[PDB]
RNA sequence: AGCCAGGAUGUUGGCUUAGAAGCAGCCAUCAUUUAAAGAAAGCGUAAUAGCUCACUGGUCGAGUCGGCCUGCGCGGAAGAU
């Protein structure tokens, strides 16, 4: 991996993404597949395009380092295998339950679908969204 | 085998091999095989080295042979006594001092060149080290 | 959706019913019979076009038959009748064998969009272009 | 660009040079222009490190000697015949 | 057992080791490759 | 020694061996013609015939250097054409084969050339002093481009051969 | 460094071959979904497949990597009362 600069840039990008958004979710592909990669990514593409980065890089001093800048509650999610999915278009989109669905339909696990932050929530399969 | 096509004299004195080389830099090519060890490279040995290095490279990129075996080394046959004049020229040698670049090489990666020169070095009787085309 | 049991993409032109010389043992390696790749194979083939190789999933289960869903034919065989020249690589950079325009490539691209694993069509188009280049056809942008 | 630390030689001669070499230094000299030639020692390893780049050979280098930042280009170098070493360096003032 | 003046890692799985002051290539992947200095 | 002997034998054999629809120039067949040795077309990527003063037409293979020169000099003697009906024999392949000379490489090459259904009309041979590179040009006769390609492949397959081309 | 996963799509890139599907070889050697995944480093097949690797994210919590410098040493190093 490259030194300081690139990482910093990445962090900045992540922060920016966070700023332009609201709802998010988590996923932990402990035994996932690149075929199953093309369900979530595919979905994202369908929704609009490339913008939605899965950004699997949940270090205590990388993705957690950018957490102090925007939405401080995500620091506790840091440990273990995780991939943060930030949403841009539409306030509280359908992408939260999507992960859960994927998990259900053969993907071993999905970080126990604990979710992220809209009312500072935790592990709840919230069907109530704008539709 | 490398050998002078014509000469003034058939037989040369033994002489001595003290001093360092003049052909010290990698003049032509990019990489060089620099004789650390003092001695004399016979023509045959040189040829062998060349074969090794050319083979190694796979005729990709050019190779130079800086040393030339210009000195005729004589021998007496077996069951011959010490007088009766100086013996006949069995082979030709290049007196190598420390510093003499023996082979140069370009048109290759560095690693490949090094590998080639390892093989070449094996052939040779003298200790040899890898060198590069230095600026100035 | 289970993982690797015995699924593999391996067949020549879709019009050629029951290919014994090209595929032969490969399609009937497992318990699936040779008779399965003709009646069931040409059912979906007649709905579109013949003379083109098209891949298909061969998830061989224990219960005789297998589930299958056809995908999309390659740009390889497409770039011959549509492109012009039927040859390609060997000496691409030394001398240009053939050449395609971008518009045509783009057009070709969007028909395959069902099979492609791309977010935007532009990306797909560029991939196609790249493929063409690799094959040995300098794009006329 | 390159700041080289040099010290003026109290003793010049073959033997002195040899001694310097032994003690991880090497004799160099500065010359050029109206000024007289200035023979210095150079701490060897640092110089070697510097001269791994072609930048060193091309660009003007700052030899610091007795609190004088002498701007010199490296003019000619004596390398050791069979070792990654520097016998001696010539420096032309720029 | 090869016993050479020159012992060398002949593959990535070959491992040099000094036993009783004797350099030895020992290899899990290929028992031909195992060597000794002698 | 054995290898050398074999090579010699092969050479001898070659020597022993040595001892009109073809080219329809511009929609009119049966024109006095011949393949030029500058580059010898068989099923080549088009041909061109230079109408000579004596000996009729000389076929050159299209995009030749000599032919280009001729065109530059005077275009009116040149005539573009098809490679006729493919002459039953369709002769003339010279195959230059560069190789690293060990004791028994040339012989091997010769052997490989034989057995395959190729009429060996001539074999030019020399060892270059620039290294120990054996270089050889086999004047051979064969009925198709595909066949030629196959032959080339076969030649290549003998690992001592560095490159084999016309 | 161990340990847990992935190591995909266009794709069987084309071509050349008898076949060649990362892997007889020859030539381009791109883009895509990308956290990252070589038109593939080695094994592997009649070719597919399969198994490792590079590269990637976690796991873990301190240095580690490999030159080139020389010092001393080790092997190389078997004989006869
Ligand atoms: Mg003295
Ligand atoms: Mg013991
Ligand atoms: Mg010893
Ligand atoms: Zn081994
Ligand atoms: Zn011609």
């Amino acid at each position: 991996m490259a030194l300081n600069l690139q990482d910093k840039q990445a962090i900045v990008a992540e922060v920016s993404e966070v700023a332009k958004g609201a709802l998010s979710a988590v996923v932990a592909d402990s035994r996932g597949v690149t075929v199953d990669k093309m369900t979530e990514l595919r979905k994202a593409g369908r929704e609009a395009g490339v913008y939605m980065r899965v950004v699997r890089n949940t270090l205590l001093r990388r993705a957690v380092e950018g957490t102090p800048f925007e939405c401080l509650k995500d620091a506790f999610v840091g440990p273990t295998l995780i991939a943060y999915s930030m949403e841009h278009p539409g306030a509280a989109a359908r992408l939260f339950k999507e992960f859960a669905k994927a998990n259900a339909k053969f993907e071993v696990k999905a970080a126990a679908f604990e979710g992220e932050l809209i009312p500072a929530s935790q592990i709840d399969r919230l069907a109530t969204l704008p539709t | 085998m490398l050998q002078p096509k014509r000469t003034k004299f058939r037989k040369m004195h033994k002489g001595r091999n003290r001093g360092l080389a003049q052909g010290t830099d990698v003049s032509f090519g990019s990489f060089g095989l620099k004789a650390v060890g003092r001695g004399r490279l016979t023509a045959r040995q040189i040829e062998a080295a060349r074969r090794a290095m050319t083979r190694a490279v796979k005729r990709q990129g050019k190779i130079w042979i800086r040393v030339f075996p210009d000195k005729p080394i004589t021998e007496k046959p077996l069951a011959v006594r010490m007088g009766k004049g100086k013996g006949n020229v069995e082979y030709w040698v290049a007196l190598i001092q420390p510093g003499k670049v023996l082979y140069e090489m370009d048109g290759v990666p560095e690693e490949l060149a090094r590998e080639a020169f390892k093989l070449a070095a094996a052939k040779l009787p003298i200790k040899t080290t890898f060198v590069t085309k230095t600026v100035m | 959706a289970k993982k690797v049991q015995a699924y593999v993409k391996l067949q020549v032109a879709a019009g050629m019913a029951n290919p014994s010389p090209p595929v032969g043992p490969a399609l009937g390696q497992q318990g699936v019979n040779i008779m399965e790749f003709c009646k069931a194979f040409n059912a979906k083939t007649d709905s579109i076009e013949k003379g083109l190789p098209i891949p298909v999933v061969i998830t061989v289960y224990a219960d005789r038959s297998f589930t299958f869903v056809t995908k999309t034919p390659p740009a390889a065989v497409l770039l011959k009748k549509a492109a012009g020249i039927k040859s390609g690589s060997g000496k691409p950079n030394k001398d240009k064998v053939g050449k395609i325009s971008r518009a045509q490539l783009q057009e070709i691209a969007q028909t395959k969009a069902a099979d492609m694993t791309g977010a935007d069509i532009e990306a797909m188009t560029r991939s196609i272009e790249g493929t063409a280049r690799s094959m040995g056809l300098v794009v006329e942008d | 660009m390159f700041t080289i630390n040099a010290e003026v030689r109290k003793e010049q001669g073959k033997g002195a040079s040899r001694r310097l070499r032994a003690a991880n230094k090497f004799p160099a000299i500065i010359y050029g222009g109206k000024e007289a030639p200035l023979a210095i020692e150079l701490d060897h390893d640092k110089v070697m490190n510097m001269q791994a780049k072609a930048e060193f050979y091309s660009e003007v280098l700052t030899i610091v000697v007795d609190g004088k930042e002498i701007k010199v280009k490296a003019q000619d170098v004596q390398r050791h015949p069979y070792k990654p070493k520097l016998q001696h360096i010539d420096f032309v003032r720029a | 057992m090869k016993v050479r003046a020159s012992v060398k890692k002949l593959c990535r799985n070959c491992k040099i080791v000094k036993r009783d002051g004797v350099i030895r290539v020992i290899c899990s992947a290929e028992p031909k490759h195992k060597q000794r200095q002698g | 020694a054995e290898e050398q002997d074999a090579a010699a034998l092969k050479q001898l054999q070659q020597k022993s061996y040595t001892p009109n629809g073809r080219v329809v120039v511009e929609g009119v067949g049966n024109l006095m013609h011949h393949i030029a040795r500058c580059c010898q077309p068989i099923p080549g990527d088009e041909i061109v015939g230079f109408i000579t003063q004596g000996r009729g037409i000389s076929v050159h293979r299209a995009d030749c250097e000599q032919l280009a020169e001729l065109r530059s000099h005077a275009p009116e003697r040149i005539v573009d054409a098809v490679w006729g009906e493919s002459y039953s024999a369709g002769y003339s392949l010279v195959v230059r084969v560069v190789a690293n000379d060990r004791s028994g490489l040339l012989r091997d090459i010769t052997t490989i050339l034989a057995n395959e259904k190729v009429n060996v009309l001539g074999v030019a041979s020399r060892s270059d002093t620039k290294q120990q590179l054996a270089t050889i040009d086999m004047t051979i006769e064969i009925y198709n481009l595909q066949v030629l390609g196959r032959v080339l492949g076969k030649l290549n397959q003998v690992p001592d051969v560095i490159d084999a081309r016309r």
